[PDB]
């Protein structure tokens, strides 16, 4: 965004740093905790 | 509300086949 | 226009199957060839000629010279799928054309106008007209459960067994009439209005109702049901078949 | 029961299309999601019956087209490819007729639609349900028909006009 | 006049090939941050001619960049859905006015 | 390994003719229980793990045989 | 919602999150427990008659 | 059994964009999306569970017969089951990057959208919702679920409909006499794929240059994007060919 | 809903003080960019873009180039019917 | 829209919302049952079942073409 | 404004009338030579062969003689 | 939609029936060289022979080959 163009244009676009329009890529596998956390239990269950 | 609210059509939209109706208790 | 598509233009393949065929058998064996021949060639090119018409009854008149040399292929198969595929597809394309020389008709008297470019979008002016139109138009691309869909395989049937390379000429119509006659149906009631042409409009009155009636029923009750008619007719066309011979 | 499977989603087309007008959205939306959802409901019960009871049922309604030896025939053949389609045409159809209900909610004319959607499913189970090659090309030449009705369903658009001749 | 016309007609050309060719670099680049840099640099060729007072050069320039524009130009670009060729384009529109619809025709009478 | 499945049963089981091999005298057993569990797969577990062992043996036959011509292959390259 | 210059964006419903964020932990476990169950058979390591 | 398969993952998808268009003022171009997976999270897993479920991600419903066939192909040793097998095993890559190309363009990279479009976004109705549901269940379970009944060993669930001859059966061989690696191309095939999308998708800011300043690279991208020109080519040399001939020639 | 031209006018001008040459000072909802603001023709196109792109519009290229005020950008969107 | 509003279809044409569409979806279902009530008696009586079932099945108990067949020597 | 009769366009009504009177049209050219040449005579002699070999080839694969034609 | 063109210039003879950067001939060259690649991958399987390189026996089924339940003489 060096040129005044780019500038101009990257500073249009402040609000795409909306806080949750952003950083997707940590809500990309949902559920991955819940999943893994369940299977431990049940794999602790069958040791029993 | 589309379900629990009832149509707006008290009667339908053109005349079958578009004869208009005859004068209120005459027949066609 | 109804008579002369729906009746008059029956009398030529009517001579075929009265005269000629049964009194000279031989000859009618010698000219097999010739009559595949010019039956294969006016259903390709004519098809395509219609493809490029622009006048509602000259395209609706076209397809009816591929619909007849159909015909003249399926007669001149001499067997009973031929014969029998012949004689309900002039019956059903009896109906059909007349069908669709009279949704031409109930545009022209309205409008005046017979060129495709003035007409468009009167599916949102006159639904059931759209409907009726619609309907003919498949039962003139040979749709299976209309009555020219009987006659046409059965055609295919009778001319596949004599020979394969004029049964694969004529199934092309498959591809051709299908092609022009969406096109026609598209051109004329899907799209918008053109105001600048046509603004006032009338859907059908009752009379043009009960005048499709009849021909909807009798398209739709060959088509699913042709047992009435295939057999008040199968003695005569097997003697028909087998006359000129005695094995 | 079978021949139910075949003609219910035939019937609810019919009453959308020919009746659309006394019923409006909502009831077309109705009308046609329960005769294809009840289609279904028979089909798992005919995939119980014919796959996994190994009892397959054939049915002969009348003669179609009798011509010699040429025997085509309005008749029905029930084995286990014919419940496995079943059950994978009536349950994506009834999902499919759910969804639209609220997909073309907005939608002027919704009850074509729904018609369109029966109609195309009554001919996909006359497809894969007949007992010949004649109703298997009638259930053929439906489908393509269902399906140039749904391409060019909104009629205004060169495009879908163009899309659904093409594909014909 | 027309010297001034003539030098009008040009920069109309100009400007608009520039709005094209800028809309095309989003077409390429997709990502935002991207765009930035392809249309900083599409704005330095522009600039690196802005000064010239030829005209016929001026011309040649046209149509050049023109050219170049309808080779490079992305096969696929990106319409807003209800613009035309967009996907939403002529989707339910609005009845035209004007259209009157008759009762009782084709009477015996 | 030698037929033990008579024609008969075979018939009488309906086997697919393709599954009329070596293994069919297990393939019977194995089928009716699928018919009576539904087909799941947690089910009738020992019926197919013992015809899949047939099966795997009939091929791994086929492999070893395969690979004893394979070997006279070369004898007679290397002798040409 | 939140509001960010100019750009305001709804939260989604609750029980959406809820539903997706579970069905997918459900695809996680049961991706794990197939692998334990019947990974060694795939991997080649053993086979399913074996013991 | 892929066929019944497909119908499940593909209905879930085609359900899913609709409800995602549906969400977007009908906009359908992945370039002005992105960012959307906190926005749609339902909608956002029930397309990450199909595309899954597609590219034969282990244990779902897609993996039990893609990759059946792709060893069936392989253990054809005929001229057409090896030029099956090469043509499958690299399409199976190429599905792998479109599908995770698909998943990062309109959920995860930062958002490409109008504000306007943001701003006025919903998730799924529950006429909507319980069909996403239903085939999310559907790509998860169906496949396992029916393994045996239809394509396990000498299955007699087909009774008469079916017919393999003696000669053509390969089933066994398929499940026994394969190298192990032939069977896991397809995992790493797709690991791949899911890789160079990651790649080309987020960490690229100039392989895009390349198509603006080579003409060989420009008609590729174009050949690629324009269907082979395929449509181009059929309706030139052929559709006017008849049109043509119908008012030069006939008339 | 419509959008009220207070609205246009606002998200108007907002989009016309972000450009980098352009003081926030001297932008009035009546002010022209190559007379007022000191700008070249081509920034005006750089605008215009980011007008379109402000309220989800595809203006046609001849419409485009005659945008060349505040103005007549204000008009021209709140017009539009699919602001 | 607006003329569309004088033209007459079966459908209803564009946003039809008829005042008493519950009464007639109501009346449109007991048309379909009653309809279906003679195409399942037909279908009843036109099922053939040549091999018995492995458990018992609900069309046993409508439906007596249940091991007919054979003796498919006598067919014609 | 009046009438449900069509307003004619005079340019489409030209087209139409230049399309019902073609034949004023034709002149004996060299792509019409070649057209009809072609189209009117070389591929309905080659159909016909085409037709007639297929008979010929079904009488040899019954071991009969050529049917005579014509 | 919004407001069809009316005609003001006489129509061309083909005007009822009227892929951008490609031309003709050039686009043919291009799906001419994909369809080849398919006639390369063909010939390339052809030379590869891999049902020379079997690695079993063919299988042989028990009762003459099924001689009798494929339809043979009994
Ligand atoms: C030895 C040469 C062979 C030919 C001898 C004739 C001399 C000659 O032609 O000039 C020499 C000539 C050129 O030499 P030169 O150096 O110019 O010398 C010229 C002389 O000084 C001579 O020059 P000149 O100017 O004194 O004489 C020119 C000469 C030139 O000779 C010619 O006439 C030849 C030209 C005719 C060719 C026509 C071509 C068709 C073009 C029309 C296209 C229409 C299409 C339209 C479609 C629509 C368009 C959109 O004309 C004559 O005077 C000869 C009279 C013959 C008249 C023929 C027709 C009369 C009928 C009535 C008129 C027409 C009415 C219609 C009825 C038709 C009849 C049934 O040589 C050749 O062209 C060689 C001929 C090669 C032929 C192939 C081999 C032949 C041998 C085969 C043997 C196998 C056994
Ligand atoms: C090995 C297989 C050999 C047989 C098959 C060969 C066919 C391979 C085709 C390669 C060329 C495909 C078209 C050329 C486009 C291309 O390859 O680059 C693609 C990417 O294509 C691939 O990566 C190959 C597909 C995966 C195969 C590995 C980039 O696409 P963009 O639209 O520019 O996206 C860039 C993103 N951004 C603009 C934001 C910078
Ligand atoms: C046998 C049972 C078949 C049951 C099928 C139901 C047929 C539906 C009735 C026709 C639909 C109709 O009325 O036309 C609509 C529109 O007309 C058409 O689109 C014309 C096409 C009609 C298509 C009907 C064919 C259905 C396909 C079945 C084929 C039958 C099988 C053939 C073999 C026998 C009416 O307009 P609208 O309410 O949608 O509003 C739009 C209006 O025009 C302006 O806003
Ligand atoms: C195996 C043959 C079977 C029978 C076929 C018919 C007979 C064979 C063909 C005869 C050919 C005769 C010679 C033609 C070539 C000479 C050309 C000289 C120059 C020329 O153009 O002369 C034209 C003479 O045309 C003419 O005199 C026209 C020639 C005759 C055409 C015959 C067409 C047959 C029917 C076509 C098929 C129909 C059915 C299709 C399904 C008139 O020139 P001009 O200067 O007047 O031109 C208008 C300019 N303003
Ligand atoms: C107008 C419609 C006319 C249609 C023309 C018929 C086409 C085929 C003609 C066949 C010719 C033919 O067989 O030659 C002789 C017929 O007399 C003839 O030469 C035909 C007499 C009819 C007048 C000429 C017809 C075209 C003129 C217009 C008999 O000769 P043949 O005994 O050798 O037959 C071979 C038996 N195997
Ligand atoms: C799964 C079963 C269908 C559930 C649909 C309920 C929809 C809902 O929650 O309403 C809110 C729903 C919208 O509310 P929202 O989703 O909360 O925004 O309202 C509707 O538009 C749906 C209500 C009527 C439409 C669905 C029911 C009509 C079709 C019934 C078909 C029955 C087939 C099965 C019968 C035996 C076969
Ligand atoms: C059979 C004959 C076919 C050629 C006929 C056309 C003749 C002609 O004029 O062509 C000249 C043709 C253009 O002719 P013009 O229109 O007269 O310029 O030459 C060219 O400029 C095109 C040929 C070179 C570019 C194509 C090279 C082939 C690339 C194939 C890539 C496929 C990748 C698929 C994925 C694989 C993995
Ligand atoms: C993918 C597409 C490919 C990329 C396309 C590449 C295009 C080529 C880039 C360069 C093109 C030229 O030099 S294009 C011509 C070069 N410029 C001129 O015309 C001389 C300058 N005089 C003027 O009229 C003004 O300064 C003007 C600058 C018009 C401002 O207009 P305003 O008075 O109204 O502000």
């Amino acid at each position: 965004p060096l040129g005044t163009t780019g500038e101009f244009f990257r500073r249009r676009d402040e609000w795409r740093k909306h806080p949750m329009l952003s950083n997707q890529m940590r809500h990309a596998l949902p559920g991955i905790g819940i999943g893994v956390g369940a299977f431990c239990v049940y794999l602790v269950g069958e040791q029993i | 509300s589309r379900w629990a609210t009832p149509g707006h059509e008290e009667r339908p939209k053109g005349y079958f086949m578009n004869r208009t109706p005859p004068a209120p208790g005459q027949s066609r | 226009s109804v008579i002369l598509a729906g009746i008059l233009l029956k009398f030529g393949t009517y001579g075929f199957l009265r005269f000629s065929i049964p009194m000279f058998p031989e000859a009618t064996l010698c000219f097999t060839p010739f009559i595949y021949t010019l039956s294969a060639i006016a259903i390709i090119y004519t098809s395509l000629t219609t493809l490029r018409q622009i006048d509602l009854k000259k395209i609706i008149a076209y397809s009816s010279v591929a619909h007849m040399n159909l015909v003249t292929i399926g007669m001149f198969s001499l067997n009973i799928q031929g014969i029998g595929g012949s004689i309900l597809l002039m019956l059903s394309h009896g109906l059909v054309s007349s069908a669709l020389f009279l949704c031409v008709g109930v545009l022209y008297d309205r409008h005046k106008t017979r060129l495709v470019r003035y007409y468009g979008g009167l599916v949102s002016t006159m639904p059931n007209f759209s409907t009726i139109f619609f309907f003919f138009t498949l039962a003139n691309m040979s749709l299976p459960g209309t009555s020219s869909f009987i006659g046409e395989f059965l055609i295919l049937v009778g001319a596949f067994q004599r020979n394969s390379l004029v049964a694969t000429l004529a199934a092309l119509g498959m591809i051709l009439g299908a092609a022009y006659s969406l096109w026609l149906y598209n051109r004329v009631v899907s799209g918008n209005l053109k105001p600048d042409f046509l603004h006032k409009f009338s859907d059908l009155n009752g009379r043009e109702v009960f005048i499709f009636i009849p021909f909807l029923v009798g398209l739709v009750w060959m088509g699913v049901y042709p047992k009435v008619f295939l057999d008040c007719m199968h003695t005569s066309v097997s003697n028909l078949v087998q006359h000129g011979k005695f094995h | 029961m079978y021949l139910l499977i075949v003609f219910l989603p035939l019937l609810g087309s019919s009453v959308a299309g020919f009746f659309g007008r006394f019923l409006g959205s909502e009831g077309s939306a109705i009308m046609t999601t329960t005769c294809v959802s009840f289609s279904s409901i028979l089909s798992l019960i005919a995939f119980y019956e014919v796959a996994l009871g190994a009892s397959a049922c054939y049915l002969r309604i009348a003669p179609w087209i009798s011509s010699e030896m040429f025997d085509a025939s309005w008749g029905f053949l029930f084995d286990s490819l014919t419940v496995v389609m079943l059950i994978v045409v009536t349950f994506i159809s009834s999902l499919v007729h759910l969804y639209s209900i609220s997909y073309m909610s907005e939608d002027p004319h919704s009850p074509r639609f729904m018609c369109y959607l029966s109609i195309f499913t009554f001919f996909m189970l006359m497809l894969v349900t007949g007992d010949n090659f004649l109703q298997l090309f009638l259930g053929w030449e439906g489908v393509g028909l269902a399906s140039y009705l749904l391409i060019h369903f909104w009629f205004t658009r060169l495009q879908a006009d163009k899309a659904a001749i093409k594909a014909m | 006049a027309a010297y001034f016309a003539r030098r009008a007609a040009q920069k109309e050309r100009v400007r608009i090939l520039y709005r094209r060719a800028l809309k095309d670099t989003l077409n390429w680049a997709v990502h935002r941050h991207i765009f930035y840099r392809d249309a900083s640099d599409l704005r330095e060729k522009f600039n690196v001619n802005q000064d010239v007072e030829d005209v016929d050069r001026i011309d040649k320039l046209i149509a050049h960049g023109e050219a170049e524009y309808n080779k490079w130009r992305h096969p696929d670009p990106y319409i807003v859905p209800w613009a035309p060729g967009g996907s939403k384009f002529c989707r339910n529109p609005t009845p035209p006015a004007g259209i009157e619809i008759v009762y009782n025709y084709g009477l015996e009478d | 390994k030698k037929m033990i499945a008579t024609q008969e049963e075979m018939s009488a089981a309906k086997i697919a003719l393709g599954s009329r091999d070596m293994c069919a005298h297990l393939l019977i057993p194995l089928n009716k229980c699928r018919q009576a569990e539904f087909y799941l797969p947690w089910k009738c577990e020992d019926e197919r793990h013992v015809y899949e062992k047939c099966e795997y043996e009939l091929v791994m036959e086929r492999m070893l045989a395969m690979k004893k011509i394979r070997e006279e292959e070369a004898l007679a390259k290397q002798n040409k | 919602g939140i509001t960010y210059k100019g750009v305001t964006v709804h939260t989604p419903k609750t029980w959406h999150t809820v539903t997706g964020k579970g069905l997918c932990a459900v695809m996680w476990f049961w991706i794990l427990y197939r692998a334990k169950q019947d990974g060694p058979v795939v991997m080649g390591w053993r086979h399913p008659w074996d013991g | 059994f892929h066929l019944m398969n497909h119908a499940f993952f593909k209905a879930l998808l085609f359900l899913s964009a609709g409800s995602v268009i549906h969400a977007m003022s009908d906009e359908q171009d992945m370039r002005k999306m992105g960012g959307l997976a906190s926005s749609f999270p339902l909608t956002y897993a029930m397309m990450l569970i199909g595309s899954l479920s597609l590219i034969g991600f282990p244990f779902l419903t897609g993996f039990y017969s893609k990759d059946v066939i792709l060893e069936l192909a392989y253990t054809k040793y005929t001229i057409s089951g090896n030029f099956a097998f090469w043509l499958g095993s690299v399409s199976v890559l190429f599905t792998s990057y479109y599908s995770f190309r698909l998943l990062f363009l309109t959920f995860l990279v930062p958002t490409n959208s109008f504000g306007r479009d943001i701003s006025r976004c919903h998730d799924a109705p529950i006429p909507m919702a319980i069909p996403l549901i239903l085939l999310a269940l559907g790509s998860l379970f169906v496949g396992y679920l029916a393994k045996d009944m239809m394509i396990g060993l000498g299955t007699n669930f087909w009774a008469n409909s079916l017919l393999v001859l003696p000669k053509n059966e390969i089933l066994a061989e398929s499940e026994f006499a394969a190298p192990t690696i032939i069977k896991l191309i397809p995992i790493l095939f797709s690991t791949l794929g899911a890789f160079v999308a990651y790649n080309v998708n987020l960490v690229a800011d100039q392989f895009q240059r390349a198509f603006q300043t080579s003409t060989f690279c420009n008609r590729l991208y174009s050949f690629f994007n324009k269907r082979w020109f395929f449509d181009q080519v059929l309706n030139d040399f052929l559709v006017r060919s008849f049109l043509r001939f119908g008012y030069e020639v006939s008339f | 809903d419509h959008l009220s031209r207070e609205a246009v006018v606002d998200r108007v001008l907002d989009v016309v003080k972000s450009f980098p040459k352009v003081d926030p000072s001297k932008v009035t909802p009546e002010v022209h960019f190559q007379n007022d603001l000191g700008l070249d023709s081509l920034d005006t196109v750089e605008i215009v873009m980011a007008i379109e792109e402000e309220f989800k519009l595809e203006i046609p290229d001849k419409e485009a180039d005659k945008i060349d005020s505040c103005s007549l950008a204000i008009e021209y969107v709140y017009n539009h019917p699919m602001s | 829209g607006d003329f569309r509003a004088k033209v007459w279809s079966m459908t209803g044409g564009p946003n039809c919302r008829p005042k008493h569409w519950r009464r007639n979806t109501a009346i449109a279902m007991f048309g379909v049952f009653l309809v279906c009530i003679p195409i399942a008696k037909l279908s009843a009586k036109l099922e053939q079942r040549p091999h018995m079932p492995v458990r018992p099945i609900p069309s046993q108990i409508w439906c007596k073409n249940f091991g007919t067949k054979d003796d498919y020597e006598k067919e014609h | 404004g009046g009438g449900m009769e069509t307003n004619k366009n005079k340019f489409i009504e030209d087209w139409g009338s230049a399309r019902e009177n073609l034949e004023h049209n034709f002149r004996w050219t060299r792509r019409n030579f070649a057209l009809i040449g072609i189209f009117g005579i070389a591929l309905p002699i080659i159909v016909y062969k085409g037709i007639v070999k297929d008979f010929h080839m079904q009488d040899e694969d019954a071991g009969r003689p050529h049917r005579k034609f014509l | 939609v919004g407001k069809h063109i009316v005609p003001d210039k006489p129509l061309s003879v083909n005007d009822e029936l009227m892929a951008d950067t490609v031309g003709k001939y050039e686009a043919l060259a291009w799906l001419s060289g994909g369809l080849g690649f398919f006639v390369g991958l063909g010939l390339l399987a052809v030379l590869n022979d891999k049902a020379s390189k079997v690695p079993f026996t063919p299988r042989v089924y028990p009762y003459d080959n099924l001689r009798v339940e494929l339809g043979g003489e009994p």
